[PDB]
C-alpha cells in the first residue's frame, strides 16, 4: 500500500543517482 | 531603590569589562603591532598558541 | 547644444550634490508631498474614521496626541480599497474626515521610493559601479510595500493597512497576531532570523575588524585617524582577523575571503527580510501560520494543552477586543 | 482483453524505465555512439507502438 | 505646549539634515 | 478515482508529480560528482 | 585513505536525512500530536 | 573543458548556467529540457488530482488547481458545475505526461549530443544575441505561436463545446459563445479602468463573450505583431534604448514574467467569472458578503425588520449605503460591497440591493450557497486548518484561491528582483565594468569633488 | 616548568578545537545547557508545573516543545537535584522543572566561559578584546530576561521558558501585561536591532558593489588575495555614490566597523534595562494625560487607547490557563468582549 507508494519512490529516486554513478565508470562525459 | 541599583549594578558589570580589558591588553590599545605575521596567527607553526618558542 | 541635452545633462549629471537622474525627476515630487501632507496631517488634521463606523480616530498632536501617540489615521473602511483623491471629495472637510491624508501619503510615497531604488542603480550606472545595491534596498521596499499596499489588497481596504504612527503599527502587529498567527509563520521566523543574525553579524565585523586595527596611532588620539580616506592600504589585518575568530570557533567556520565575508553580510538579512516581507504578502492572502490548537490529545481523547493553545489564549483576547464596535456578525473573515 | 492492456501497460513502464537511465548514459558514453545508436531508435518505436496500443486498449476496457 | 515643544525638536533636527549635508567636512583623499 | 482499469497504478500516480525536484537534486549529485569544476 | 568518493558519501548521506526528517512530517500527521 | 568548468568559461559552478551563454545547442537542450519539466507536472498533477478526487465533494474541499482549470474550459463538467465526466481530466493528464517525454528526450540530446553551437549546422536556427534582425524574427514567430493559442481558447469557446459559464441561469452550466465582444470600446476600455476599488482594471471582466472577444484581438494583435517583426527591424530610436544582449532580454522577460503573476494573483483573488467559485471556493469578499446574507435570513426569518434595524454604530445592522449611496451588506464588509456574483445579483435593484426583493424573493438556493460560501472563506492555516487563526483544528481546509494567490504573489517578487539582478548587470556587463571598478582608470577620481 | 605551567602549555596547544583555561568553565555548562535541552524538549512534560505538553515524546513538534518553568509554587529555588524540593531523586527533578534551573544556571556560566575565551583568544593571538566586549550585550540580554525578570516577580515561573513558542507567549505577556511596545527602552533596542540588520546589508552590498576588477573571471570572489595589502573596494567611489544619493557617507574605514559593533550592542543593553524595570512592573504601561481626558470624554480615541483594550483582551482570555496556579475563574459574563466576536 504505502509500501508500493515508497517502493516506487525507492525506485525512481535512485535512477538518478544510478545514471551519474553509471556514466563514471566508463569515464563518461560527465 | 531597586530599580536604580540593579539598573546600576548592570551598567557597571560593563565598566569592569571595559576597564578590564583596557588593563590586560594595554599593549595594544591603541592597535595592533603593524609587523605581525601568519607564523604567530595561522595554524600549526606553532605547538602553544601565541608562544614563538614552540616551532614545528 | 540644444535646450533638451542641456536639460538630459544636467538631469543625469555626476557632479550635482545630490544625484538627480531621471528615476529622480519622478522621486523628487513624490516624495516631497508625501512629505509635506505628512507633517501637516500628523500635527494639525482632525480624527478620522478608519473603521467607517463613525468612530473617528484622533491621530495628530493638536487634537491631543502626542509624538508615541499619533499617527496619520488610514483611511475609511467604507472606501474600502476605491482611489480617493482630494478631487474625489466633495470638500476637504469630508476628505479630512474620511482619512484621504493617508491615500495620499502613501501612493506618493511607494511611488517615489520605488524610485528611490531605481536611482540607486541609475548613478551607480553613471559612476561605473556594480549595480546591486539596489537589490539590496528592495528588502525594505518590498516590505513597505506588503503593510500599506499588499495587505489593504489581500484584505480589502486601506483602512487595514499599517498606520503612519508609533502605536499606529503595534495597533497593526497586535491585530494581526491575532487574525493570522503571524508569530506561528516561518516567513517571519525567517524575518527574526534575518533581522537578529543581521545584527549578530553586524556587531561581529564590527568588532572583528576593530579588534584587528593596525597601531598608527598613539593612545591619545582617536585610533578612527590611523586610517586615511583614500588610502591605497588596508588598515586592519584581516589574517588576524581570521586567526582570532578561526580559534574561537574553528578555522572554516572563519571567513579568509574579504569579498565572500562581504557577501555574506549582504545576503544573510536581505533575504530574511524579503522571506519577512513574503510573510505579510502571503498572509494578505489568508495563508496564515501554523495552528496547533487542540493538536495534543489523550488516549480518552481530552485536550493536552500546549504553548501553542497558550498563544491561542492570547490571539482570542486580541480579536474579541479588536475594532470592538465594528462586527455585527460571529466570524471577522477579513 | 483485460489482462492483456495491463501487459502493454507495464511493458511502457518497464521500458519507460530502461529508456530513462540509459539514454542519458548512452548518449555521454564516447565507446558506443553508433553499438547503441540501434538500441535507442528501436526502444523509442517500441515506446511509442507501447503508447500507441495502450492507447487503443484503454477503449476496451477502461 | 507640548505641541509646540514637539514641533520645534523636529525641526531643529531638519535643520541639523540640511547642515550635516551641505556642510559637511568635506572628505578629501589625503 | 483513477479509472478502475489503471487503480493498480495509484501508488505510483502518488509519487509522480515529485519527481521534478529530484532533478535540482539531481544536479547537485552531478556538480558532486564532477567534484565543482 | 579516500577509497569511497565523498560525492557518493554525500548522496548516502542526504538521502538519510530526507528520510528521517520525511518520517517526522509524516508524524505530525498520525498518532501522537495529530489533532486526531 | 567545452566551457563546462570555472577557468575556461569565468563562472562558477553556482553560476554554470550563465557558461551556456554563447553555446545555441546546449542552451535549445536545456528550455526543451526545462519545458518537459513543466509539462510533465501538468500531466503528473492531473493525474495525481484525479486519482484523490472524489465527486461529491466540492473541488475547493480537496486541494485541487489543476482539475478547475480543466473544467472551467467546459470539459467534465454539467449544471452548477458538477462533475459528469471525469474522462476528460484523464486525457489532459495522460497526454501532457507522454507529451513530457518526447520533450524529455529532445532537450537532453540537445544539450549532451547535438552541437554545442547551432550557427555552422544550420543558418536558419543558430542565432547571434547581438543579431537585431534575427531576434525579432524568434519573437515574431513566437508572437505568432501565442496569437494562435490565444485562437484556441476562442474555438473552444465558439466551435467545441463553450466554457463554464458561472452566470448562466439555473445556477450555471457550460454554454457555446456566440456573440464573442468586438467594440473595442469595451475591449480595450477594460485596459483604461482604474485598477482601484469597484473598477479593478481588467480583472473585472464578468462575462464570457468580453472574454472571448478579448482573445480574438489579442491572438490576432499577436499574429500581425509576428509578421511586423519577422519582416522589420528596430528603428534608430529603439536600437539606442536598450542593451541587446542575452542577459537584458533575459531580463526585459523576468520584467514582463513578475508584472504578469501579479496581476494573476489579483485575477484569482477577485474574479470570480473566469475562476468560478463552485470550482476554486468564494472569493474573499464573496465569502464576506455571504455572511451578512446569512445573518440576515436567518434573523428575517425571526422576525426582524433587517432595513430597519440599526445596529450599535448607527449604522444598519445589515444594511447601510455605499458612499455613493448604493444599498450595501453592513458591518465590516461594507468594504466589499464591489463584490458581484450569481447567487447574490437577482436580490439587486437600481438602486442597489433592493429590500423588496430581500423580504420576498430570496430562494433556498440563495440560502445554501450564501452558507456554503461563508463556511468556505479562504482563510486557513499553512499546515490546512480551515477558519480563522483562532480556530480549533477539525477543517482540514485552504482554499485554492489562497494557495494559487500566495504562490504567484511569491514567484512573482522574485522575478522582479530577478529582472532588477540580470537587468543591472546586463548594463554593467554591456559597458565593461560588471567585474568591478579598473584601478588604472577609477571612473570617481577622474571628476571633481562635491565640495 | 612547575606544573600549572605544563598544564598551560597543554591547554594552550593549537588544536583544531582551542580549549584553554577558559575551556574548563566553557565546554562543560555549554554541553550540558544544549544537552539538558534536547533532553528535555525531547523527553521532558510541563505537566505538573504548567498542565502542558511540552516534549516530542507527548506529541510536540519543534515549535510547541519547550523545557518549561518550574511551578509558580517552587519561588527562586535553585531547584538543586539534591535539595530540599527533589531530595536526589531524578524523575521528580524533572517533573518539577529542574531542568529549566539546570539549563538556566549552566548556561549562564557558559556564558561566562565564552567571553573569557574570547579574551583568552585575543590575548594569545594579540588583537584587541573588541570583540568580547561585542559579546557583552548578547550576556546583558540573557541576564535580564532570563535571571533578574524572575527573580524580581514571584518565582522562576514567569521567566521565559525555553522554547519557540514558549517564547512566542513570552513576547505576547509582555504586550498584554507590560505594555512592553510602548517602553522607550525596548524602542531603543528595536532601533540597534533593525539598525544594525541594516549596517549589515548595507554594508556587505556597498563592498560587493564597489570592488576593483582585481581578476578577469565573472566570479568575482576569486580575486582577493586574504594578505594583499590593497583595499579590495573603492572607499572613494563608496563614499560619492552615498553622497549623492543619501546626502552622507562614511569617510573612515575605523569609524564605520566600530559604528557597526556600537549600533546593536547597544541596543540591545537599553532593551536590558528596560526588561530590569519591568522585573519591578515598573513598566511604561500608561500616559496619564490621555486617560485623563479618555476617562471625561467618552468620544477621544487614539491608537493607544485602542492598544490597551486589546492588552485587556489579553489579560482576560490567556490568564486562567497561562497562571493555572492562580485558580482563576472567569465567568464568560464577565470577559471583555466587543460586538459580535
Ligand atoms: C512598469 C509598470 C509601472 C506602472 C505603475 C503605475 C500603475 C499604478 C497601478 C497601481 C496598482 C496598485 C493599486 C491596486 C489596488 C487594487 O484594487 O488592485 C487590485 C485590482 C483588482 O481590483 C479589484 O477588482 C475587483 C473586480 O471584481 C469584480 O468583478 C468580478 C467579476 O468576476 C467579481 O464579480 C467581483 O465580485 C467584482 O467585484 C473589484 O473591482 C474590486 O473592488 C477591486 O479592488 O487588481 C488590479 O487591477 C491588477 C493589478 C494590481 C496591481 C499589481 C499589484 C502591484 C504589487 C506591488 C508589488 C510590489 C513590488 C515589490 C517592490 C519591491
Ligand atoms: C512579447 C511581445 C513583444 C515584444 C517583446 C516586442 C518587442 C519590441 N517591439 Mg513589438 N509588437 C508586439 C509584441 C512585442 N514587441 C505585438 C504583438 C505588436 C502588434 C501591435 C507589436 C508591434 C510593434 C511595433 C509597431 C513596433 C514594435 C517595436 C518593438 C521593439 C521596441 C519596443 C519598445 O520600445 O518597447 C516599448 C517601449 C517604449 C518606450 C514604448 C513607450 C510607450 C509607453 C511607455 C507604454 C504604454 C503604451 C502601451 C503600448 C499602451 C498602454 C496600455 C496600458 C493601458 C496598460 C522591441 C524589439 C518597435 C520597433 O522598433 O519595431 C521595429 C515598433 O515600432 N513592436
Ligand atoms: C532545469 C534545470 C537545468 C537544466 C535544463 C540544465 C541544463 C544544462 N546545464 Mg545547468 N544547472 C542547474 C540546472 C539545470 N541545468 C542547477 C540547479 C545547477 C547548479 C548545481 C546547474 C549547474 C550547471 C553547471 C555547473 C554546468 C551546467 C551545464 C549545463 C548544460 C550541459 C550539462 C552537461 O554537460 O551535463 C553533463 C552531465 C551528464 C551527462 C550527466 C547526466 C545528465 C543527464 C541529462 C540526466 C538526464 C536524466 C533524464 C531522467 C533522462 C531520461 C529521460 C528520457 C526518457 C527522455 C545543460 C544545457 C554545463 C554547461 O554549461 O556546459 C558548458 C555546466 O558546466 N549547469
Ligand atoms: C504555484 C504552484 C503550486 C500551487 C499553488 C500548489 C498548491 C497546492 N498543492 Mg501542489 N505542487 C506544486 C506546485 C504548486 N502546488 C509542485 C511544483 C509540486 C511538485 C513538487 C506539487 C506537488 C503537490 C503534491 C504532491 C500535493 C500538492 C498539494 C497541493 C495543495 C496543498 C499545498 C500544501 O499543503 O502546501 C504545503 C506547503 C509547503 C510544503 C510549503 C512549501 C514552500 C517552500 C518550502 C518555500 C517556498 C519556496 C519558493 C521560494 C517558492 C495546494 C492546492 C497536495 C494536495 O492537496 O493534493 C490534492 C499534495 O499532496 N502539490
Ligand atoms: C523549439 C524547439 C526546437 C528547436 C528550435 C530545434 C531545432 C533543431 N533541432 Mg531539435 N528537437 C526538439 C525541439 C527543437 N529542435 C524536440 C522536441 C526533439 C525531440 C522530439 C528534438 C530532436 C532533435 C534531434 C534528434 C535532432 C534535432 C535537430 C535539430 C536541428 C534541425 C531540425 C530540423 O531541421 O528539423 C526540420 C523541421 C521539420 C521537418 C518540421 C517538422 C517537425 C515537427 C512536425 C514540427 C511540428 C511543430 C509542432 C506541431 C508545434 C507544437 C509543439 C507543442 C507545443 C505541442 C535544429 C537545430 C538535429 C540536429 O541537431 O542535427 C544533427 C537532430 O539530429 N532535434
Ligand atoms: C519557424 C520558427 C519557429 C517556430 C514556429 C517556433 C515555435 C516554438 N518554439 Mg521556438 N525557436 C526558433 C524557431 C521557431 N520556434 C528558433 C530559430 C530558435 C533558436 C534556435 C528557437 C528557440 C526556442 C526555445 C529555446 C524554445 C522554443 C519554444 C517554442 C515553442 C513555444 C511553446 C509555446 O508557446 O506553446 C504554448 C502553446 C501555445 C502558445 C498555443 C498552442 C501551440 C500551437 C498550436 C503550436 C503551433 C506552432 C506552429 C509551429 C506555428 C505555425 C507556423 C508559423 C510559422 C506561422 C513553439 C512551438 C519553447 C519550447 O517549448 O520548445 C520546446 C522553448 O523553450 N523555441
Ligand atoms: C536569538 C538570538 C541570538 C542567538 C541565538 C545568538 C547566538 C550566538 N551568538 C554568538 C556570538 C555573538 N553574538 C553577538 C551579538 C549578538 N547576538 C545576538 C543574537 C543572538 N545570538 C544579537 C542580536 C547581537 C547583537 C549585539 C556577538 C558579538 C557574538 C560573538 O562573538 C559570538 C559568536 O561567535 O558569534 C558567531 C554565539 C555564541 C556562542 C556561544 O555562547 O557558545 C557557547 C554556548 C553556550 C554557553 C550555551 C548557551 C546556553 C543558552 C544561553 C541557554 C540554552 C538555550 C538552549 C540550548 C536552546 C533554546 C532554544 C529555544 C529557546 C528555542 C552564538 C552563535
Ligand atoms: C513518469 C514515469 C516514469 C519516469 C520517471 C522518471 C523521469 C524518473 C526520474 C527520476 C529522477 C530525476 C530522479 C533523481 C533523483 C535524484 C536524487 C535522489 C538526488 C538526491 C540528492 C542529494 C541527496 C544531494 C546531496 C548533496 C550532494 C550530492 C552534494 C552537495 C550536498 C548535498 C547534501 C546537497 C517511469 C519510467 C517510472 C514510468 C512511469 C511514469
Ligand atoms: C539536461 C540536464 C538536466 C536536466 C534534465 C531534464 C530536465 C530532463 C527532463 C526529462 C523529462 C521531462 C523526461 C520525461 C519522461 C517521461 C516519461 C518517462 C513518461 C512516461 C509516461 C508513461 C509511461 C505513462 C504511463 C501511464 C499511463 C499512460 C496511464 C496512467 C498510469 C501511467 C502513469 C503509468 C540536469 C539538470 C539534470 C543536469 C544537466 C543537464
Ligand atoms: C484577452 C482579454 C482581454 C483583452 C486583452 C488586451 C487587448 C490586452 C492588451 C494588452 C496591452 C496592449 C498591453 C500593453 C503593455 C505595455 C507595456 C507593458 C509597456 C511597457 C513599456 C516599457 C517597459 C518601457 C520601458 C522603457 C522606457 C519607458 C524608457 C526607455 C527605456 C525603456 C525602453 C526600458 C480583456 C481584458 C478585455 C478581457 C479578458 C481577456
Ligand atoms: C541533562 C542532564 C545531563 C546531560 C545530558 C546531555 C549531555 C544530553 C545530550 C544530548 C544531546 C547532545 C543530544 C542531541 C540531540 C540531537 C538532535 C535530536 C538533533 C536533531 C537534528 C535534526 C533532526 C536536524 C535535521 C535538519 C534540520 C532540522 C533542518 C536542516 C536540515 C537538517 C537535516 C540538518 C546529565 C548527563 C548531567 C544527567 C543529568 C541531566
Ligand atoms: O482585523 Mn479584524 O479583520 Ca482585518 O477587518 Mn476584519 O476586523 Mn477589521 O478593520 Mn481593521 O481589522
Ligand atoms: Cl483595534
Ligand atoms: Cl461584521
Ligand atoms: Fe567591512
Amino acid at each position: 500500500e504505502v509500501i508500493a507508494q515508497l517502493t516506487m519512490i525507492a525506485m525512481i529516486g535512485i535512477a538518478g543517482p544510478m545514471i551519474i554513478f553509471l556514466l563514471a565508470v566508463r569515464r563518461g562525459n560527465l | 531603590f531597586t530599580f536604580a541599583h540593579a539598573v546600576f549594578a548592570l551598567l557597571f558589570f560593563f565598566g569592569h569589562i571595559w576597564h578590564g580589558a583596557r588593563t590586560l591588553f594595554r599593549d595594544v590599545f591603541s592597535g595592533i603591532d603593524p609587523e605581525l605575521s601568519p607564523e604567530q596567527v595561522e595554524w600549526g607553526f606553532y605547538q602553544k598558541v601565541g608562544d614563538v618558542t614552540t616551532r614545528r | 547644444a540644444n535646450l533638451w541635452e542641456r536639460f538630459c545633462n544636467w538631469v543625469t549629471s555626476t557632479d550635482n550634490r545630490l544625484y538627480v537622474g531621471w528615476f529622480g525627476v519622478i522621486m523628487i515630487p513624490t516624495l516631497l508631498a508625501a512629505t509635506i501632507c505628512f507633517v501637516i496631517a500628523f500635527i494639525a488634521a482632525p480624527p478620522v474614521d478608519i473603521d467607517g463606523i463613525r468612530e473617528p480616530v484622533s491621530g495628530s498632536l493638536l487634537y491631543g496626541n502626542n509624538i508615541i501617540t499619533g499617527a496619520v489615521v488610514p483611511s475609511s473602511n467604507a472606501i474600502g480599497l476605491h482611489f480617493y483623491p482630494i478631487w474625489e471629495a466633495a470638500s476637504l472637510d469630508e476628505w479630512l474626515y474620511n482619512g484621504g491624508p493617508y491615500q495620499l501619503i502613501i501612493f506618493h510615497f511607494l511611488l517615489g521610493a520605488s524610485c528611490y531604488m531605481g536611482r540607486q542603480w541609475e548613478l551607480s550606472y553613471r559612476l561605473g559601479m556594480r549595480p546591486w545595491i539596489c537589490v539590496a534596498y528592495s528588502a525594505p521596499l518590498a516590505s513597505a510595500f506588503a503593510v500599506f499596499l499588499i495587505y489593504p489588497i489581500g484584505q480589502g481596504s486601506f483602512s487595514d493597512g499599517m498606520p503612519l504612527g508609533i502605536s499606529g503599527t503595534f495597533n497593526f502587529m497586535i491585530v494581526f497576531q491575532a487574525e493570522h498567527n503571524i508569530l506561528m509563520h516561518p516567513f517571519h521566523q525567517l524575518g527574526v532570523a534575518g533581522v537578529f543574525g543581521g545584527a549578530l553579524f553586524c556587531a561581529m565585523h564590527g568588532s572583528l575588524v576593530t579588534s584587528s586595527l593596525i597601531r598608527e596611532t598613539t593612545e591619545t588620539e582617536s585610533a578612527n585617524y590611523g586610517y586615511k580616506f583614500g588610502q591605497e592600504e588596508e588598515t586592519y589585518n584581516i589574517v588576524a582577523a581570521h586567526g582570532y575568530f578561526g580559534r574561537l570557533i574553528f578555522q572554516y567556520a572563519s571567513f579568509n575571503n574579504s569579498r565572500s565575508l562581504h557577501f555574506f553580510l549582504a545576503a544573510w538579512p536581505v533575504v530574511g527580510v524579503w522571506f519577512t516581507a513574503l510573510g505579510i504578502s502571503t498572509m494578505a492572502f489568508n495563508l496564515n501560520g501554523f495552528n496547533f490548537n487542540h493538536s495534543v490529545i489523550d488516549a480518552k481523547g481530552n485536550v493536552i494543552n500546549t504553548w501553542a493553545d497558550i498563544i491561542n489564549r492570547a490571539n482570542l483576547g486580541m480579536e474579541v477586543m479588536h475594532e470592538r464596535n465594528a462586527h455585527n456578525f460571529p466570524l471577522d473573515l477579513a | 482483453m483485460t489482462i492483456l492492456f495491463q501487459l502493454a501497460l507495464a511493458a511502457l513502464v518497464i521500458l519507460s524505465f530502461v529508456m530513462v537511465i540509459g539514454v542519458p548514459v548512452a548518449y555521454a558514453s564516447p565507446q558506443d555512439w553508433d553499438r547503441s545508436k540501434q538500441l535507442i531508435f528501436l526502444g523509442s518505436g517500441l515506446w511509442i507502438a507501447l503508447v500507441l496500443v495502450v492507447g487503443v486498449l484503454n477503449f476496451f476496457v477502461v | 505646549m507640548e505641541t509646540i515643544t514637539y514641533v520645534f525638536i523636529f525641526a531643529c533636527i531638519i535643520a541639523l539634515f540640511f547642515f550635516a549635508i551641505f556642510f559637511r567636512e568635506p572628505p578629501r583623499i589625503t | 478515482k483513477l479509472p478502475e482499469a489503471y487503480a493498480i497504478f495509484d501508488p505510483l500516480v502518488d509519487v509522480l508529480p515529485v519527481i521534478p525536484v529530484l532533478f535540482l537534486a539531481l544536479a547537485f549529485v552531478w556538480q558532486a560528482a564532477v567534484g565543482f569544476r | 585513505g579516500g577509497r569511497i568518493p565523498l560525492w557518493i558519501v554525500a548522496t548516502v548521506a542526504g538521502m538519510g536525512v530526507i528520510v528521517i526528517v520525511g518520517l517526522f512530517f509524516y508524524g505530525a500527521y498520525a498518532g501522537l500530536g495529530s489533532s486526531l | 573543458a567545452t566551457n563546462r568548468d570555472q577557468e575556461s568559461s569565468g563562472f562558477a559552478w553556482w553560476a554554470g548556467n550563465a557558461r551556456l551563454i554563447n553555446l545555441s545547442g546546449k542552451l535549445l537542450g536545456a528550455h526543451v529540457a526545462h519545458a518537459g519539466l513543466i509539462v510533465f507536472w501538468a500531466g503528473a498533477m492531473t493525474l495525481f488530482e484525479l486519482a484523490h478526487f472524489i465527486p461529491e465533494k466540492p473541488m475547493y474541499e480537496q486541494g485541487l488547481i489543476l482539475i478547475p482549470h480543466i473544467a472551467t474550459l467546459g470539459w467534465g463538467v454539467g449544471p452548477g458545475g458538477e462533475v459528469v465526466d471525469t474522462f476528460p481530466f484523464f486525457v489532459v493528464g495522460v497526454v501532457h505526461l507522454i507529451s513530457s517525454a518526447v520533450l524529455g528526450f529532445g532537450g537532453v540530446y540537445h544539450a549532451i549530443r547535438g552541437p554545442e553551437t547551432l550557427e555552422e549546422y544550420s543558418s536558419f536556427f543558430g542565432y547571434d544575441w547581438k543579431d537585431k534582425n534575427k531576434m525579432t524574427t524568434i519573437l515574431g514567430f513566437h508572437l505568432i505561436v501565442l496569437g494562435i493559442g490565444a485562437l484556441l481558447l476562442v474555438a473552444k469557446a465558439m466551435f467545441f463545446g463553450g466554457l463554464y459559464d458561472t452566470w448562466a441561469p439555473g445556477g450555471g452550466d457550460v454554454r457555446v459563445i456566440t456573440n464573442p465582444t468586438l467594440d473595442p470600446r469595451v475591449i480595450f476600455g477594460y485596459l483604461l479602468k482604474s485598477p482601484f476599488g469597484g473598477e479593478g482594471w481588467i480583472v473585472s471582466v464578468n462575462n464570457l463573450e468580453d472574454v472571448v472577444g478579448g482573445h480574438i484581438w489579442i491572438g490576432l494583435i499577436c499574429i500581425a505583431g509576428g509578421i511586423w517583426h519577422i519582416l522589420t527591424t528596430p528603428f534608430g530610436w529603439a536600437r539606442r534604448a536598450f542593451i541587446w544582449s542575452g542577459e537584458a532580454y533575459l531580463s526585459y522577460s523576468l520584467g514582463a514574467l513578475s508584472m504578469m503573476g501579479f496581476i494573476a494573483t489579483c485575477f484569482v483573488w477577485f474574479n470570480n467569472t473566469v475562476y468560478p467559485s463552485e470550482f476554486y471556493g468564494p472569493t474573499g469578499p464573496e465569502a464576506s458578503q455571504a455572511q451578512a446574507m446569512t445573518f440576515l435570513i436567518r434573523d428575517q426569518k425571526l422576525g426582524a425588520n433587517v432595513g430597519s434595524a440599526q445596529g450599535p454604530t448607527g449604522l444598519g445592522k445589515y444594511l447601510m449605503r455605499s458612499p455613493t449611496g448604493e444599498i450595501i451588506f453592513g458591518g465590516e464588509t461594507m468594504r466589499f460591497w464591489d463584490f458581484r456574483g450569481p447567487w447574490l445579483e437577482p436580490l439587486r435593484g437600481p438602486n442597489g440591493l433592493d429590500l423588496n426583493k430581500i423580504k420576498n424573493d430570496i430562494q433556498p438556493w440563495q440560502e445554501r450557497r450564501a452558507a456554503e460560501y461563508m463556511t468556505h472563506a479562504p482563510l486557513g492555516s499553512l499546515n490546512s486548518v480551515g477558519g480563522v487563526a483562532t480556530e480549533i483544528n477539525s477543517v482540514n481546509f485552504v482554499s485554492p484561491r489562497s494557495w494559487l494567490a500566495t504562490s504567484h504573489f511569491v514567484l512573482a517578487f522574485f522575478f522582479l528582483v530577478g529582472h532588477l539582478w540580470h537587468a543591472g548587470r546586463a548594463r554593467a556587463a554591456a559597458a565593461g565594468f560588471e567585474k568591478g571598478i579598473d584601478r588604472e582608470s577609477e571612473p570617481v577620481l577622474s571628476m571633481p569633488s562635491l565640495d | 616548568r612547575g606544573w600549572f605551567d605544563i598544564l598551560d602549555d597543554w591547554l594552550k596547544r593549537d588544536r583544531f578545537v582551542f580549549v584553554g583555561w577558559s575551556g574548563i568553565l566553557l565546554f562543560p555548562c555549554a554541553y550540558l545547557a544544549l544537552g539538558g535541552w534536547l533532553t528535555g524538549t525531547t523527553f521532558v512534560t510541563s505537566w505538573y508545573t504548567h498542565g502542558l505538553a511540552s516534549s516530542y515524546l507527548e506529541g510536540c513538534n519543534f515549535l510547541t516543545v519547550a523545557v518549561s518553568t518550574p511551578a509558580n509554587s517552587m519561588g527562586h529555588s535553585l531547584l538543586l537535584l539534591w535539595g530540599p524540593e527533589a531530595q536526589g531523586d531524578f524523575t521528580r527533578w524533572c517533573q518539577l522543572g529542574g531542568l529549566w534551573t539546570f539549563i538556566a544556571l549552566h548556561g549562564a556560566f557558559g556564558l561566562i566561559g565564552f567571553m573569557l575565551r574570547q579574551f583568552e583568544i585575543a590575548r594569545l593571538v594579540g588583537v584587541r578584546p573588541y570583540n568580547a566586549i561585542a559579546f557583552s550585550a548578547p550576556i546583558a540580554v540573557f541576564v535580564s530576561v532570563f535571571l533578574i525578570y524572575p527573580l524580581g516577580q514571584s518565582s522562576w515561573f514567569f521567566a521565559p521558558s525555553f522554547g519557540v513558542a514558549a517564547i512566542f507567549r513570552f513576547l505576547l505577556f509582555f504586550q498584554g501585561f507590560h505594555n512592553w511596545t510602548l517602553n522607550p527602552f525596548h524602542m531603543m533596542g528595536v532601533a540597534g536591532v533593525l539598525g544594525g540588520a541594516l549596517l549589515c546589508a548595507i554594508h556587505g552590498a556597498t563592498v560587493e558593489n564597489t570592488l576593483f576588477q582585481d581578476g578577469e573571471g565573472a566570479s568575482t570572489f576569486r580575486a582577493f588575495n586574504p594578505t594583499q595589502a590593497e583595499e579590495t573596494y573603492s572607499m572613494v567611489t563608496a563614499n560619492r555614490f552615498w553622497s549623492q544619493i543619501f546626502g552622507i557617507a562614511f569617510s573612515n574605514k575605523r569609524w564605520l566597523h566600530f559604528f557597526m559593533l556600537f549600533v546593536p550592542v547597544t541596543g540591545l543593553w537599553m532593551s536590558a534595562i528596560g526588561v530590569v524595570g519591568l522585573a519591578l512592573n515598573l513598566r511604561s504601561y500608561d500616559f496619564i494625560s490621555q486617560e485623563i481626558r479618555a476617562a471625561e470624554d467618552p468620544e477621544f480615541e487614539t491608537f493607544y487607547t485602542k492598544n490597551l483594550l486589546l492588552n485587556e483582551g489579553i489579560r482576560a482570555w490567556m490568564a486562567p490557563q497561562d497562571q493555572p496556579h492562580e485558580n482563576f475563574v472567569f465567568p464568560e459574563e464577565v470577559l471583555p468582549r466587543g460586538n459580535a466576536l
